[PDB]
RNA sequence: UAUACCUCUGCU
RNA sequence: AGUAGUAACAAGAGGG
């Protein structure tokens, strides 16, 4: 009975070269370790080391510190996959449920509610694009819808459509031997993104996402019957949550996202070579109870041989709107806006005549981005469990279910915005819809910039909280922390607004204190 | 009014509204293209932090190897890897004094594992770099491949079946000077067809002998790639994959480090979330009980910058040898293998780069091997510069990386180093006006410093900070901060006089897992359940989380309820089942049935929950053990999924095996490559194991042990099974001879 | 048969490819090639499934599916194709194939499946037969603790279960080992009988048995019962701010019932001590309290638990203490002391280890066994004295042997020879020492030792040889030929008037209950546990602060003696209650004497420490100690601490991390340079000033003169200027 | 419950 | 060289 | 064009 394990000569020689510098042999170093005994080694070297190696505590006062620097540049453009506040719906009254009926049949039904179309004209060019291709694509689509007979619609690969969907734009792949000597063979552009300046529209968009609407946008599937008393309590509270969230504008964006990304992913997978039309549909229930089918526009899917999870599908989005693009032209850099008709609109006691625009743009997405768009309903969970924890925290202290007081009274309110008058407070329902909008916009505008800004600025927020808790906070390299934050504020509209929100918050804290 | 969610923090403390700072409902960042740019950054940065060290060229590989340890003490706060051997040993000794017998029983437990561990154990685990193919492969294939190439050369000790013998073969294999390997290449034949001649792609294999350098370089190679889906970071970073030669040695080192950490109160590893919070609650409880009413307490929310880059294989060799002092020298030298290979490690530089010509509209790929040869006119300045420095370190396609460590190589021994610094803060060791304790896991730490006055705290911070520097640990001054004990942060746990909830951390786990209809339902209901317990998921939101998961589950698997007006590829067949069924409430959701779940039943699997309500014939079909949809796996991998919060852990779920326990189709891209044949090998191997399991049914539960042949064992079993099946049973006399004749016929075929 | 399996083997051995593999690769190596695959572990399965469920044929299935279900269903859907899945001979298949099977496939017999899946179906049984009570809303304290998550774990090790599983499902392929315990045998025979002829994969049987038998634990935050069946329904029974009262179907195990009977009785006794009429309070709580929704008084009537607090409760109810037991044939009856128990293990002279349940504390037994009797005096592993008589010397000696073993002395353990093995009921280890020494005691008496004694008439000694000696005897051995009452203050005494059980002696140790306790008492706060006492007490002060503030000013002694402060007093160590009250009451009256300085937060903080008759000592305190779950916690007198934390940012008082309520916003803008109510007979003036000399500790403040100022280390690293005021306080 | 906003 | 087609692949 | 963001996609490979 024995056991053996030894180094052959090759490894023995590697063993000898993987030691601290002062040792010539592995057997030697193994003996130094087996016999070592500490005799003030750390204290000695600590006396020897330069006293420039230190961590000086600089105390942290949020009255001392500055606002984050936001970048300068051209203004940030819209970059969502679909229109938000600027969207316009053609709709029909329809008993159909939250996903029933043939999409293109529904779409044609919605079109057939609107007359007063026009010969289309370009009213705002996509400066970097061949705008008459956008014009011809709309007309091609409109006539192909007219002439379709089936469940799905595949457009012919015309020149104007091939262009808008980037057909053939991939450089042809060669072996390096065959192209070694080309002069302008360079490595792909790999600069950091160009900076951009904060613009009005993203704050406006968020205000509208936080509002209530007249329609229930989200239908919920069934639960098992309630039995436990806590389940009855839960369903009571879930009633308040459901209406507050289903009727919020951000939930409409959720359902637009879930529909578009679901339709794109499925068509991307099954119709890889077809230019397939996808109508932008939502179903909703009015507060009056009427069920309704809405049509926002159309999407033309390009080829979709998606292999890697980042691979791109090019698509064209053709979306109705009453918004005049010229009033905010920096918002629409990527779009070519057409004027396609005129609409008679009811008011209180007068009919108004407004022109109908078509926001057109080329765009792209990926399997990973589509996957996360299909899952955007989890935004509901982010807001609601924060709300429910607030209701539950008081319920613990008050020792009663504070659900009904919070939603029906207004004795409890929280700061959630600023007007010229100053800091405005809101009810728990408003808080719910603001946090829902925040979570929905994190999903619409996901970006590495947001990831970096959120994680690093969380540290600065916690430092501010420590001071306000009277816990005597201290930093080591506060300047480096600001750099880690500001490094992430490059060009994204949503991150720029969050950076601004932090400054507004910092400023509001400084006032109430000193 | 302009809405600003941040203004909530005016009233609600940041910890109690922390969910609003986690944007985890959007797709996380992904890398496109190569990680070669990042591997070079890591290799370059690692040497910079160690640049004042001592360069030397390796006898066996020719790679330039920087050694910074016992080098000049640092003189700035920049990241430094100038760890002092004697200071590490003093800390490791202090750990031995404070925990008598720990090292002993830790080594003994590891001794017992080494003696009992079989070669099988390396079939388990994450992917591994395969030197047979210069690519990552599943752990089991890399193991089979190395054993195959070892067998074809002169190495077969692992024939015993015990892992230490495979490890001996690995070290014996470095002496070879002509290691032979088979590659595969595409051959283009021409054949006639009824009446033209068409080209035919086929695959041939060719033997290649390797230099002594070649094999050594390959055996010391660690793959690299970019880490995707990482949260909280603007910029991507590189990650590494160990190879087959080092794996088995790493297993036993980490096993020692694990047995140490299991018994250290200050280690966050390897315990789970709730136990981490208990361990943190204990040192606060302990620090407060050991202090007077006169004393102070501050807490560092701590992060160590450049954590892997500034730890050292040589220092790990010191740790291992000190932790194993007084143990058999074979066991000390066995564990010392992995640190040594890590000191002479070499990093693959990745895919390479892609170039582009706008005038000519073409693209081309270039290997990382070509970065030595190549003109630098193609590259931008930053990349050019990176290539200028990496060339000095380049060795046969790889870059030498003696100092430092890379994320994904090594797990728990670096925490033992950090803990040893925490352990130095005992009152009875420091005997100053200050003292400290805390918890640590990898680069994250929470440190509690107590003292008589605020200036005592400063002394302790500097003493902690500088002692950490003396062993290559660099506390981030940008990302660490300090405040009076009461609030802190630790691996996204938020303490505010007690740990509070961080539910948004878990948001990505709410959804359809993508295993199958059976596993997903159990996984989904359980995610909701454990968050109600562990992260303050309120009952109303949890109810809605059920509603949303059912919606997502129904759409994903096109299994809407049998009375819907929706139209999918599955509605008609599900409609048939619906009208034909008497007790609809018994139909699973995946079969057009209703959702049974509320708060009270999240812990009951669906089939179990609906059993009483099922039509007998539906239930008999659903759970029919003869159905062709299930993969009859091993017991150890039954009801297992893989999930990513850590590296990549396995998630066990509770479910009845049904027709819904199916597996999705395999990826087929390999059919267009030289590796095509691997599919046939797998096809052959599977039938061999399928027939063996008819003679050894228990092999699906407990791996069988034995040096005999698979065929001889089956034959031995066939003879005696036929024996008792007749001698004292219910099989005829002529049949006994009918079987044993076939065993004789088989025995003749050798 | 075994006929078609050897047939297919030969057909495989025909193939040179397979015969190569089947001969070259060993059994050891087959585990490696079994897992040889091109397929990676899917990194993003959620994505891939959404991508793949859009395809026509995303499911792989055994090729024999093509013989079992049609190529096309009645609606025209293609159900299977001939495309082979990569790496196997399975074919790609549509989800419609799964649905067809479930509505038109072959039916099988599965009615015994609940027996294979018992671990799952037991969960549904507990829930189906469970009972719901009301929901209470209150701050819910949750202690992170390792607990069982596998109710019904027929407790075995992993290897033991592997032996069982093999015997049941793979009987012919068992290894060399055998079934070692009666646990492993009865389980194996029950499982073999229950799972008989159940058409299901043996792999699934092996799996479910593995999950069922082995104990599994987890760290989980738990409020209330820790029993496995309550751990199983944490999601349903507790949230952040609510408790859902619930009782799982099935019966509580006696271990659990005993463990929480002790906790409940200790808490009832601890509460009664501090009330005016303890015996009346104890009786009130006994009649209102329930365990697992069973009334406490009927538990006590039928529970044999022998513990001090339980015995005080049984005494108050007039029911007999479990005072006695029988061992070795003789009946032991304890007449003085108490049995504090400790399960540990010790070595013999044979170097064999044994898991004993050694008893602690000075005990006193009257022992009798029909032919002999004895008075025993015992300590922890110490025979202090045994006075033995009997009809026969043989009978006397046998009782002596039994007492020398019942003592658990080290002398007698060192004197054991050989291994201890007796029986097929195997007797517990106290009898293993007895039956050993009953059949031979030669070394026991030689090692026991001998002592000299004074000659007393009626007393004689006994030597190791067996002779009677008047002045020599074996150590501690001499040879020679209950109605209980309980008083108002819960002192339990015998007919003679001697003290049997004292409430002050009751074990201070706490611990979390295994089953829910519901006191249903006005003397008890809503929730169980000490954290609840703290939170509820300071919550009650904030809710009724205005009433209590004027009650502080006008009639203070009525405020101090409120009965809502009594639970708080159980957390204060007995000895400290009086002096803490004197320190507190003095500190308040200073705030009344020194006009201007008024601190509502300081009052609320220290108010519960008033509720005890104060002592007149003049000592100082920088904190009060509170016993919370066995650990002392220190509530600082000056400023915030873990126990009490006023957070001005929230305007909330935080008690052990839990918000206890918001004080009036008046108290945010409330301050004064001078602080009364911190030091007895001193005043805090402000920041430290070196003009008044070096810094002092609080223990060194006695040296100051009436009026002189000084610098003091008052707490939390602060240094402060202090004057000794001239007139004192009531 | 019908939510409302000013 | 251009234009049709045809086959395999969609994490390998 | 567009996606995108420190490097890629804008089909790859083959029937040469
Ligand atoms: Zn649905």
């Amino acid at each position: 009975l024995e056991e053996e394990f030894s180094y052959p000569p090759t490894f023995q020689r590697l063993a000898n070269q993987s030691l601290p510098p002062s040792f010539k042999d592995y057997h030697q170093f193994k003996a130094y370790v087996s016999s070592f005994k500490a005799n003030g080694n750390i204290e000695a070297k600590l006396g020897a080391m330069s006293e420039k190696v230190n961590a000086q505590i600089e105390s942290f006062d949020p009255r001392t510190i500055r606002e984050l620097e936001l970048p300068e540049g051209k203004f940030c453009t819209q970059r969502s996959k679909f229109l938000l506040m600027d969207a316009m719906k053609l709709s029909v009254l329809n008993p159909a449920h939250e996903g029933e009926g043939i999409p293109m049949k529904d779409a044609k039904a919605c079109l057939d509610t609107f007359w007063g179309w026009k010969k289309a004209t370009i009213i705002k060019k996509h400066e970097k694009g061949v705008n008459t291709n956008y014009l011809m694509i709309w007309e091609q689509l409109l006539e192909s819808i007219k002439e379709m007979e089936g469940k799905f619609l595949n457009l012919k690969k015309t020149n104007h459509l091939k262009w808008g969907l980037g057909e053939g734009q991939a450089p042809e792949k060669m072996d390096f031997e065959d192209c070694k000597e080309v002069p302008d063979l360079f490595q792909y552009k790999s600069e950091p993104p160009e900076k951009r300046k904060l613009a009005s529209w993203i704050q406006s968009e968020f205000n509208k996402a936080s509002e209530l609407t007249n329609s229930n946008w989200i239908e919920f599937d069934e639960l098992g019957n309630d039995v436990a008393p806590i389940e009855h309590i839960a369903s009571r509270r879930r009633n308040f949550f459901t209406a507050e969230v289903s009727q919020c504008r951000a939930s409409e964006y959720i359902m637009k996202a879930v529909y578009i990304n679901t339709a794109l992913l499925n068509s991307s997978c099954t119709a890889m070579e077809e230019y397939q039309v996808i109508p932008i549909i939502t179903k909703c229930r009015d507060t009056s109870g009427q069920r309704r089918t809405n049509l926002y526009g159309f999407i033309i899917k390009g080829r979709s041989h998606l292999r890697n999870d980042t691979d791109v599908v090019n698509f064209i989005s053709l979306e109705f709107s009453l918004t005049d693009p010229r009033n905010e032209i920096h918002k629409w850099e990527k779009y070519c806006v057409l004027e396609i008709g005129d609409m008679e609109i009811r008011t209180s006691i007068s009919t108004i005549m407004k022109p109908v625009y078509l926001y057109v743009r080329t765009n792209g997405t990926s399997k990973i981005k589509m996957k996360w768009g299909m899952e955007m309903r989890r935004c509901l969970l982010q807001s609601l469990q924060q709300v429910e924890s607030m209701i539950e925290a008081e319920s613990a202290v008050k020792e009663k279910d504070m659900t009904e007081p919070f939603f029906r009274n207004r004795e409890n309110d929280w700061p959630i915005g600023e007007s010229p008058q100053g800091i405005e407070k809101g009810t728990i329902g408003k808080v719910c819809r603001v946090l829902l909008a925040k979570s929905v916009f994190n999903s619409i505008y996901a970006s590495a910039q947001l990831e970096g800004f959120s994680a690093e600025s969380r540290k600065l927020l916690l430092l501010i909280q420590a001071f306000r808790d009277n816990l005597d906070p201290g930093t080591f390299d506060l300047k480096g922390l600001y750099e880690a934050i500001e490094e992430c504020i490059i060009n994204d509209p949503w991150v720029l607004l969050n950076a601004s929100w932090f400054n507004s918050f910092l400023k509001a804290v400084q006032l109430s204190m000193g | 009014m302009d809405v600003n969610p941040m203004l909530i923090f005016l009233k609600v403390p940041v910890q109690n509204a922390i969910s609003t700072t986690f944007p985890y409902t959007g797709d996380p960042p992904y890398s496109h293209g190569t990680g070669t740019g990042y591997t070079m950054d890591t290799v370059i940065r690692t040497h910079d932090y160690s640049s004042r060290g001592i360069w030397k060229t390796n006898s066996e590989t020719g790679a330039q190897q920087l050694n910074p340890i016992d080098g000049p003490l640092p003189e700035d706060n920049e990241p430094s890897g100038y760890a002092q051997t004697d200071c590490v040993l003093e800390l490791i000794e202090g750990l031995d004094r404070s925990h008598p017998g720990l090292f002993e029983t830790a080594c003994q437990e590891t001794i017992d594992a080494i003696q009992q561990t079989r070669v099988d154990k390396l079939t388990q685990g994450r992917q591994t770099y395969d030197w047979t193919l210069n690519r990552n492969q599943p752990a089991a294939t890399a193991l089979a491949n190395t054993i195959e190439v070892f067998r074809k050369n002169g190495y077969k000790l692992n024939e015993s079946g015990r892992l230490i013998d495979f490890l001996k073969d690995v070290l014996l294999s470095f002496e070879n000077d002509s290691m032979e390997v088979t590659t595969h290449f595409q051959k283009k034949k021409r054949i006639r067809d009824n009446k033209k001649m068409i080209t035919q792609r086929t695959i041939g294999k060719k033997r290649v002998k390797l230099t002594k350098k070649n094999y050594l370089i390959r055996a010391l190679t660690l793959n690299t790639m970019t880490k995707d889906a990482e949260r909280g970071k603007l910029k991507r970073r590189a990650i590494a994959t160990p190879g087959m030669q080092i794996r088995g040695f790493v297993y036993f080192v980490e096993l020692l480090a694990r047995n140490i950490c299991e018994r250290l109160e200050q280690s966050g590893l390897p315990v789970g979330g709730n136990e981490k919070k208990a361990k943190l609650a204990n040192v606060i409880k302990k620090m407060m009980a050991k202090s007077t009413d006169e004393e102070l307490s501050y807490t560092i929310t701590g992060d160590n910058t450049k954590w892997n880059e500034n730890q050292n294989p040589r220092i790990f060799l010191a740790m291992v040898l000190r932790i194993t002092a007084g143990q058999p020298e074979w066991f000390r030298d066995l564990l010392a293998v992995a640190p040594i290979m890590f000191s002479n490690k070499v990093a693959r530089l990745g895919r390479g780069y892609m170039f582009e010509s706008k005038s000519m509209h073409l693209r081309t790929q270039i290997s990382a091997e070509n970065l030595s040869d190549i003109n630098l006119r193609y590259f931008n300045e930053d990349t050019k510069k990176k290539i200028e420095k990496i060339r000095h370190l380049m060795v046969e396609g790889t870059a030498s990386l003696s100092p430092g460590m890379m994320m994904g190589m090594f797990n728990m021994l670096s925490t033992v180093l950090g803990v040893s610094v925490l352990n130095l803060g005992q009152r009875e060791i420091l005997k100053r006006t200050y003292w400290w304790d805390g918890l640590q896991s990898s680069d994250d730490f929470a440190l509690i410093i107590n003292g008589h006055f605020k200036e005592d705290i400063q002394q302790g911070v500097n003493h902690f900070y500088r002692t950490c520097k003396l062993v290559g640990i660099n506390m981030s001054q940008k990302k660490s901060y300090i405040n009076k004990t009461g609030t802190f942060e630790f691996t996204s746990f938020f303490y505010r006089y007690g740990f509070v909830a961080n539910f948004s951390m878990e948001l990505p786990s709410f959804g359809v897992a993508g295993n199958n209809e059976s596993a997903d339902m159990s996984i989904g209901t359980t995610v909701i359940k454990t968050n109600m317990i562990n992260n303050d998921l309120g009952p109303a939101t949890a109810q809605m989380a059920i509603q949303l998961f059912i919606k997502d589950y129904r759409y994903t698997y096109r299994c809407h309820r049998g009375d819907t007006n929706l139209e999918t590829r599955r509605t008609k067949s599900i409609k048939r089942l619906w009208t034909e069924t008497i007790s609809k409430a018994g139909l699973l959701v995946a079969d057009g049935g209703p959702n049974p779940y509320n708060l009270r039943n999240l812990h009951i699997p669906e089939v179990c929950l609906k059993w009483s309500l099922m039509d007998p014939d539906y239930r008999g079909r659903l759970c029919n053990p003869n159905n062709p949809f299930v993969h009859h796996m091993e017991v150890e991998s039954t009801n297992l999924a893989v999930v990513m919060p850590g590296p990549a852990k396995s998630l066990e779920y509770d479910a009845v095996a049904t027709t819904h326990s199916w597996t999705p189709k395999r990826n087929r891209s390999i059919l267009n490559t030289n590796q095509r044949g691997i599919l046939e090998d797998e096809r052959i191997y599977q039938k061999c194991c399928q027939v063996f399991e008819k003679f050894f049914p228990s092999s699906t539960y407990r791996r069988p042990i034995g040096m005999a042949s698979m065929l001889d064992a089956m034959l031995s079993r066939a003879r005696i099974d036929a024996r008792i099946d007749l001698e004292s049973g219910r099989i005829s006399s002529q049949d006994f001879s009918e079987i044993t004749n076939t065993c004789k016929a088989i025995e003749a075929l050798k | 048969s075994g006929m078609e399996r050897i047939k297919e083997l030969m057909e495989m051995v025909k193939n040179s490819r397979m015969r190569e593999i089947l001969t070259t690769t060993s059994v050891d190596h087959m585990a490696v090639i079994k897992k040889y695959t091109s397929g990676r572990q899917e990194k993003n399965p959620a994505l891939r499934m959404k991508w793949m469920m859009a395809m026509k044929y995303p499911i792989s299935a055994s090729s024999r599916i093509r013989e079992m279900i049609p190529e096309k269903d009645e609606d025209g859907n293609t159900l299977w194709t001939n495309t082979k899945d990569a790496g196997s001979n399975r074919v790609l298949v549509s989800p419609n194939a799964v649905t067809w099977w479930n509505r038109a496939g072959p039916v099988s017999d599965v009615v015994h499946y609940p027996r294979v899946y018992k671990m799952y179906f037991d969960r549904l049984e507990r829930l189906t037969h469970g009972t719901f009570g009301p929901v209470k809303f209150y701050n819910q304290v949750k202690v992170r603790k390792r607990v069982d998550i596998n109710p019904g774990h027929k407790d075995l090790t992993s290897r033991e279960a592997q032996e069982v599983i093999m015997e049941v499902v793979f009987p012919n392929e068992v290894g060399a080992r055998t079934l070692s315990s009666d646990a492993q045998l009865t389980i194996t025979k029950e499982k073999k009988e229950e799972l008989k002829n159940c058409k299901i994969s043996p792999i699934m049987v092996a799996y479910m048995l593995e999950r069922e038998l082995v104990r599994r634990t987890r760290f989980l935050p738990i409020a209330g019962a820790t029993s496995s069946t309550y751990v199983e329904v944490l999601h349903l029974t507790q949230g952040t701010c609510w408790e859902q009262q619930y009782t799982p179907g099935g019966e509580a195990e006696n271990d659990d019932l005993d463990q929480t009977l002790i906790i409940a009785s200790r808490n009832i006794v601890r509460r009664s001590i501090v009330a005016i009429d303890p015996l009346a309070s104890l009786l009130s709580m006994c009649h209102t309290t329930s365990i697992s929704s069973e009334p406490l008084v009927e538990i006590l009537r039928s529970n044999p638990t022998d513990e001090q607090a339980v015995n005080i409760c049984k005494a108050a109810l007039g029911i007999r203490i479990n005072n006695s037991f029988s061992f070795g044939g003789y009946n032991f009856k304890r007449v003085k002391g108490s049995s504090q128990r400790t399960e540990k293990a010790v070595l013999t002279g044979n170097l064999q280890t044994l898991t004993m349940t050694i008893f602690e504390g000075y005990e006193e037994f009257n022992v009798s066994g029909k032919r002999a009797s004895a008075v025993l005096k015992k300590g922890a592993q110490r025979l202090i004295q045994a006075i033995i008589g009997g009809r026969t010397l043989e009978d006397i000696l046998n009782l002596m042997i039994t007492l020398m073993v019942f003592s658990q002395e080290e002398k007698m353990l060192k004197a054991v020879r050989g291994d201890l093995n007796f029986v097929n009921q195997r007797l517990n280890p106290m009898y293993q020492l007895l039956r050993h020494f009953q059949k031979d005691s030669s070394t026991l008496l030689k090692n026991w030792g001998t002592e000299e004694i004074d000659p007393i008439m009626g007393i004689a000694g006994i030597m190791p040889d067996g002779t009677i000696n008047k002045t020599q005897t074996l150590m501690g051995v001499r040879l020679s030929q209950i109605r209980v009452n309980i008083d108002k203050y819960l002192r339990v005494r015998n007919e003679k008037g001697e003290l049997l059980i004292s409430p002050e002696e009751v074990s201070e140790a706490q611990g979390q209950e295994k089953l829910p306790i519901n006191y249903n008492s006005s003397l008890m706060w809503e929730v169980n546990g000490p954290e609840s006492i703290l939170t509820n007490t300071y919550h009650w002060i904030i809710k009724n602060w205005e009433l209590l503030k004027t009650q502080w000013m006008t009639d203070p002694t009525v405020l101090y003696n409120r009965i809502e402060f009594e639970p708080f007093q159980t957390l204060i160590p007995k000895g400290n209650r009086a002096i803490y009250s004197g320190f507190t009451r003095t500190l308040f009256q200073q705030m009344r004497d020194v006009e201007g300085t008024f601190d509502s937060i300081q009052i609320i903080k220290l108010l519960p420490f008033s509720a005890h008759p104060p002592s007149l000592g003049r000592t100082q305190f920088s904190s009060f100690t509170l016993n919370i779950r066995g650990a002392p916690l220190r509530l600082l007198i000056r400023g915030n601490s873990q126990v009490f934390n006023y957070n001005q940012m929230e305007n909330v008082i935080i008690v052990l991390g839990k918000s206890v309520g918001s004080p009036e916003r008046s108290i945010l803008t409330e301050s004064s340079s001078i602080e009364s109510a911190v030091l007895r007979g001193f005043l805090i003036l402000g920041k430290a000033n070196s003009k008044y000399g070096p810094v002092l500790t609080i223990g060194e403040l006695d040296k100051l003169g009436r009026g002189e100022k000084a610098n003091v280390l008052i707490g939390q690293g602060d240094t402060v200027l202090v004057m000794k005021r001239k007139r004192d306080s009531s | 419950y019908s939510p409302t906003s000013p």
